[PDB]
């Protein structure tokens, strides 16, 4: 815990919140395409 | 008095029928509500107790016309059922007599 | 995700 | 000023404000969505392709109310209406009219997925990196009350849990029981 609360402090809950959060939006950007390119 | 309740009750119960009879007839034109309006005891209400409320920018179905100072309608509203509408000459006749 | 999913719920709901 | 405004009977559905339409990135996320409610609600919906600029009451006066009164008349039979229109990228851009539409507003959650959306179109839309973002902001500028159905779900079921549900209390709103 130590260990972490200082790190976790710095940068580890704005790199993995966010690849998470795009991820989820990288699929929701390419999902609207595929159901709209073919009907 | 007793001549007075001759033709009034028989206005309220004839205006009644006309207002159960326009919920199944199907929607002619709906409008948009720019200002606030609740049914009063003085409003002239033809069926004293049927009539509906809209603020502003609300959505009314009318259904039909019941005379010149009231239209038939309903409310764009989960469970709301038909009303008494003020036209907008009878909006017109309400606050004209706010000043006089 | 408890504080977004009931997020997304206090939208529809109101 | 007049109280009441003569509108249809069934408000036509509008699918807008994930950035600026006329592109790839925009019009395809919008063909997904249109999609979804040609066969959910198949039977009870009128589904169109918009051509004509109906911000304007270019086209002519004519051109574009004979296709206003189109939309009034597939609201005489108490069914939902739809428009594919392809300019329509403002909220107060449909506020002068006698229309209503519903405002379905796609909201992209975050600002930076969009430019990675762009440079996943190639190099067509690669020319075409901040006139987006223009209207993507503003949109992103307007305030979110103003609109009326907001989608920030990435995934496909949970922007049409969103889609489907609103107008289904929508239809019940508008439609009572015998």
């Amino acid at each position: 815990t130590k260990e972490r609360e200082k790190a976790k402090s710095r940068g580890t809950f704005q790199k993995l919140r966010e690849k998470q959060q795009l991820e989820e939006d990288l699929r929701g950007y390419m999902s609207w395409i595929t159901q709209g390119e073919v009907m | 008095q007793g001549p007075h309740m001759a033709l009034r009750k028989e206005a309220e119960r004839q205006a009644l029928a006309q207002l159960e009879k326009a919920k199944t007839k199907p929607v002619a034109f709906a409008v948009r509500t720019n200002v606030g309006y609740n049914p009063s005891p003085g409003d002239e209400v033809p069926v004293e107790g049927v009539a509906i409320t809209f603020e502003p920018k609300d959505f009314l179905h009318i259904k039909e016309k019941y005379n010149n100072d009231w239209w038939i309608g309903r409310l764009v509203k989960e469970g709301c059922e038909v009303g008494f509408i003020p036209s907008p000459v009878k909006l017109d006749s309400l606050r004209l007599l706010q000043e006089q | 995700q408890k504080a977004k999913a009931e997020e997304r719920k206090r939208r529809k709901m109101s | 000023v007049p109280p009441y405004d003569v509108v249809p009977s069934m408000r036509p559905i509008i699918l807008v404000g994930p950035s600026l339409k006329g592109y790839e990135v925009t019009d395809m996320m919008q063909k997904a969505l249109f999609d979804f409610l040609k066969h959910l609600f198949d039977g009870r919906i009128s589904i169109t392709r918009v051509t004509a600029d109906i911000s304007l009451a270019r086209s002519s006066l004519a051109e574009v109310q004979s296709e206003i009164e189109r939309i009034f008349e597939l609201a005489r039979t108490l069914q939902l209406v739809a428009l594919d229109a392809d300019t329509i990228n403002h909220p107060a851009q449909l506020s002068k009219t006698s229309l209503a539409p519903i405002i379905v507003y796609i909201k992209i959650t975050s600002p930076k997925v969009l430019q990675r959306l762009i440079k996943s179109r190639g190099k067509s839309q690669s020319k075409h990196l901040n006139v987006q973002i223009a209207a993507s902001e503003k949109l992103a500028q307007c305030p979110p009350e103003m609109f009326d159905i907001i989608l920030d779900e990435n995934q496909l079921e949970d922007a049409c849990e969103h889609l489907a549900e609103y107008l289904e209390a929508y239809w019940k709103a508008t439609h009572p029981p015998s």
